[PDB]
């Protein structure tokens, strides 16, 4: 049972661009009508109005589900192999860490690169948007729920549930996000660069997609080594771009690729972190075999 | 000194290590020169001119009651999810003489010339010949990146160390952290 030369899962949890805006915290309420934040020239950099104090960022995110199932595979057997295997997995323990991790992620401002970065109070408030209508809000609080650290709450157990159901294909899931963060007037946001050409939709500046779903699943946090980092974007090879060091090596046994290959082919049942991991890739989608 | 404030930059994935200190410098800016305070200084125990890096570590030189209050101010708290910060320890009784100090010289002919003309109404022509190719001087140490309004991509920042002495002179600092003509304590 060898693997498959084609293989190809589409991506699940796949956000879109990140616009910005700004306005005042009192206006938080009602941000309808907030004016957007043009791109200017001086290079390109982009501040707030001269009388605002508070960004706001609205992306939206779906949950398709059917993580396992390929796009495209070669063979039928191998298909099928990797289906059970991931039936089992669901079977014995459902999505619910991945999607309590996900939940905080979202509650926090890890999406949020820059800006967040010297930000006092960062307010986000996510929404469920079912047949247009808003079924159930929640708001929480990115300054003093911990980035690195994952904690148990009500609400993010509840958000968990209706991501895991999502991603089961229980049924469609959709989430809009929508961030507050207080940096200062007139200071200076920090879009994505394009390739200084900062990224701009509609004449608004905004964030890539793939910026924002990168950070979402930093869901990494079972390294054979630890110094202490924290959570690391999941990624195959564990690879690291800032710290220019790529962890949980091919020499090891936690590579992606093997871990997959033992466990479909040689059956080997990896510890439950690293089927958390595989999971977690699959999701993200790729392209493997050869 | 009689407490020392060490504050350590945790690594960040999401963040390199020279924006990570920029920002802490900028926030510091205004928590000390703003804030006030007789003495308010740090040393960069880390610094080495091999790498020309600023450090991964901090380390703030002041009285107790002034770290007392420095880290209980809001403006000053709120980065420990990617620095890890302590509490006031008092230095080891032997310690070296030096003064942390920024080097302020201009790069740019352009700047010269203009602030030329602007005062002796002095022609365009005139102050271009009057700055040659050895005006042109800026500093070559260890800057730090910080990038702001003054420059798109990442700005230096002159930060000059100074050298061990035995006899240590202490005295009030500037508000930024630059200079103010003595040194610190060194551990």
């Amino acid at each position: 049972l060898s693997t498959a030369s084609v293989l190809a899962f589409e991506r699940k949890l796949d956000p879109s661009d990140a616009l910005m805006s700004a306005g005042a915290w009192a206006q938080r309420d009602a941000s309808q009508e907030w004016p957007a934040v043009t791109v200017r020239e001086k290079v390109d950099v982009a501040n707030l109005p001269s009388d605002a104090d508070t960004l706001k960022v609205r992306f939206t995110l779906r949950v398709l589900g059917g993580a396992g199932t390929p796009s495209a595979c070669n063979d039928a057997a191998y298909r099928d192999k990797l289906l059970q295997t991931v039936a089992t997995y669901v079977n014995d323990q459902g999505f619910a860490e991945l999607a309590r991790r996900y939940a905080h992620n979202l509650a926090n401002a890890r999406f949020l690169w820059r800006n967040r970065v010297g930000a006092e109070a960062v307010e986000v408030r996510i929404n469920h948007i079912r047949q247009g209508e808003v079924a159930r809000a929640w708001r929480f609080d990115a300054l003093a729920i911990g980035l690195r650290d994952f904690k148990a709450d009500a609400e993010l157990d509840a958000l968990a549930e209706l991501i895991a159901s999502g991603l089961s294909g229980s049924g469609h899931v959709l989430l809009e996000v929508v961030a507050f963060a207080r940096i200062g007037d007139g200071q200076e946001v920090f879009p994505s660069q394009e390739l200084k050409t900062l990224y701009s939709v509609r004449d608004a500046a905004a964030i890539h997609s793939q910026k924002i779903g990168n950070a979402l699943r930093t869901i990494d946090t079972w390294y054979p080594d630890e110094d202490g980092l924290g959570p690391i974007a999941v990624e195959p090879y564990g690879s690291v771009t800032s710290q220019g060091k790529a962890y949980r090596q091919p020499k090891q046994k936690l590579d992606f690729y093997t871990l997959l290959d033992n466990w479909v082919l040689r059956d080997e049942a990896p510890a439950v972190e690293q089927q958390h991991y595989v999971i977690a890739n699959l999701i993200r989608g790729g392209v493997f075999g050869e | 000194m009689d407490h020392y404030l060490d504050i350590r930059l945790r690594p960040d994935p999401e963040f390199p290590p020279a924006q990570l200190m920029s920002v802490l410098f900028g926030k510091l800016h205004q928590a000390l020169v703003a804030q006030g305070g007789d003495r308010i200084g740090v040393s960069f125990p880390d610094l080495d001119e091999s790498r020309s890096r600023l450090g991964e570590r901090l380390r703030i030189h002041a009285s107790a009651d002034d770290l007392r209050a420095l880290l209980a101010r809001p403006w000053l708290e709120g980065l420990r999810d990617h620095l890890q910060f302590g509490e006031p320890a008092v230095v080891p009784h032997p310690t070296p003489y030096r003064q942390v100090s920024r080097v302020q010289a201009k790069s740019n002919p352009e700047r010269l010339r203009r602030r030329l003309m602007r005062r002796h109404d002095l022609s365009e022509e005139e102050a271009r010949k009057r700055i040659p190719d050895t005006v042109a001087r800026a500093l070559d140490l260890p800057f730090v990146t910080l990038r702001s309004q003054s420059t798109g991509q990442h700005f230096r920042l002159f930060i000059r160390h100074g050298p061990l002495q035995v006899t240590a002179e202490e005295g009030g600092f500037t508000c930024y952290g630059l200079s103010k003509g003595g040194f610190v304590p060194w551990f």
